[PDB]
């Protein structure tokens, strides 16, 4: 339950890290 | 959170209809040492709903008409019935517009609730204590949380009940091209849909010429029984 | 072959889509497979009641905004319907027909939320990177759109309050806008816009030098640099540029930033007379 929230959480700070400088 | 009100339970033609199911709460001290402040209570509640039921209904009818106009005639440019597309309209209409006045009331009545029992808190007392200044904005505060829900429903019903001939005068081309072509002996197709369907679009989820199957209609019954900030109509 | 029978499960999800009942497994499902179907978003968009029951897993969870009660489960639900949302909004064959049903002001609340837990997090950030897709195709259409609905004064909300990554998404946002020609006549059209960009900016930078962050000062000087380019907005700055971009403040932060430290120079330049 939690530990989805987090795993996604986790790929959107990756994704969005991604998306803003390149 | 679980909302206390049905559809049919606030009646919207006047701000009468709030007066039955204003909650005031008997343990707040304010009311204990001066119960007469209970009666400006009931006006400070309608003069926040008079001065944002029209802002937000407008707002709110605007900001969900376009979206359910271009969404609805896509999803029923195969469907030679006007009756199933106008109803289909109205269930994603109203819910759309009830959702987005919710969003645009709830915190501004808050802050209007609170205001307007504050005014008529100080008018009067006139000159208040700075403890009796504590009872009145613990009261506001209190008032304006147990009674915003009921608000903010008054006003959805309000944007939903207009949302209706909204809805209809923007379809207007889309329900004369279904009555003009059924009265020439024919079905509507959108010739442009039609295309893109039949030559783009794969055999399973292709939209089907004849009608709408029905039971992938439940998206749109599902707009009509399950209305944010309502109970829901029926269960499943 | 092989890949045939993939692509009915595919369209099988499509279907459940549709109904409550089996919406909620179609979600998880196709989340996954929209970065190996590349026509996924066509198939979606064209679909009967596919983008109606992706807004209703929208404003179904508008009840849970305020009171903020979103859950973790609510908030992995209505990210997995943003995700394909966002699938519709990368590809160029749905993307007008996307902003022409306005689709994204139904994401607006969102960004409109303040709480500081997960669930509100992820549906921020989830809704903000929908947003970011768009600007990322660098369409006229896209600019007009955000220019028209008001996100501009959204994205300053986040700029000033958000969380470290909220404010460089949104900052981010806010300067692909100002990249484009339109974006940068628009903000500097009348002063009352300008100014309420360029107040945000500056608060950001004080912000800064407390609390560092490389690429939120790396986007926030990019604004500032476009910003320059426009004469009326050329003047205001030369008045109301945070001091700390023109000493050393950021020195020691910038050592290894070669770009923001040649957008730095370049803007200190261009305020020159
Ligand atoms: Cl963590
Ligand atoms: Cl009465």
């Amino acid at each position: 339950d939690d530990q989805q929230l987090d795993h996604n959480f986790k790929q959107m700070e990756e994704h969005l890290a991604l998306m803003v400088e390149g | 959170p679980q909302p206390q009100y049905s559809y049919h339970d606030i009646n919207v033609y006047s701000l009468a209809g709030l007066a039955p199911h204003i909650t005031l709460n008997p343990t707040i001290p304010l009311f204990q040492a001066h119960p007469q402040l209970k009666q400006c209570v009931r006006q400070a509640i309608e003069r926040a709903v008079q001065e944002l039921v029209h802002p937000v209904v407008d707002r709110s009818i605007k900001i969900a008409m376009t979206t359910c106009e271009q969404i609805v005639r896509k999803d029923f440019a195969l469907d030679s019935e006007e009756s199933r597309m106008r109803i289909a309209a109205h269930h994603m209409m109203r819910n759309l517009t009830a959702g987005m006045a919710m969003i645009t009331c709830r915190e501004p009545l808050l802050m209007s609730i609170s205001t307007n029992l504050k005014n008529s808190f100080a008018s009067a007392l006139r000159t208040a204590s700075p403890q009796q200044r504590e009872m009145m904005d613990q009261a506001a505060a209190q008032l304006a949380q147990d009674n915003c829900e009921l608000a903010c429903c008054f006003i959805q019903k309000t944007a939903v009940e207009k949302a209706g001939p909204e809805m209809d005068k923007r379809l207007a081309t889309e329900f004369e091209l279904r009555k003009h072509a059924r009265q020439e002996g024919r079905r509507y197709c959108d010739p442009v849909v039609l295309t893109y369907q039949a030559e783009r679009m794969p055999e399973q989820i292709r939209l089907k010429v004849g009608g709408v199957d029905p039971k992938q209609l439940a998206v749109y019954e599902e707009f009509a029984r399950n209305v944010p900030g309502f109970l829901p109509t029926n269960d499943l | 072959g092989p890949h045939m029978l993939e692509r009915e499960k595919i369209y099988q999800w499509i279907n459940e889509l549709s109904s409550p009942e089996t919406r909620e497994n179609a979600l998880l499902e196709l989340s996954k497979k929209r970065e190996s179907v590349p026509d996924l978003a066509p198939m979606l968009w064209h679909s009967f009641g596919t983008i109606a029951a992706l807004l209703q897993e929208i404003v179904n969870i508008y009840p849970s905004i305020n009171p903020p009660t979103l859950t973790a489960h609510q908030s992995n639900r209505v990210c997995n319907a943003l995700a394909l949302l966002q699938c519709v909004a990368s590809h160029p064959e749905t993307r007008s027909a996307f902003l022409a049903a306005h689709i994204p002001l139904f994401l607006y609340p969102f960004l409109h939320t303040v709480s500081k837990t997960r669930p509100f997090e992820y549906l921020r950030l989830t809704s903000l990177g929908v947003i970011g897709a768009l600007v990322k195709t660098d369409e006229q259409e896209v600019i007009n759109f955000l220019l028209t609905t008001e996100i501009i004064p959204l994205c300053l909300r986040i700029m000033e309050s958000g969380s470290e990554l909220s404010k460089t998404v949104a900052t981010f946002i806010l300067q692909k806008i100002l990249l484009d020609d339109t974006g940068l006549a628009y903000i500097c059209q009348t002063y009352e816009r300008f100014s309420h960009v360029a107040m945000i900016l500056g608060k950001m930078v004080l912000q800064l030098s407390k609390e560092p962050s490389a690429r939120l000062l790396k986007h926030v000087v990019r604004c500032y640099l476009r910003l320059s380019d426009n004469p009326r907005a050329r003047e205001a700055l030369r008045q109301c540029l945070p001091d700390q971009l023109k000493d050393t403040t950021f020195a020691q932060v910038l050592k290894d930033d070669t770009t923001t430290k040649r957008w730095l120079a370049q803007l200190v330049k261009n305020l020159q007379e």
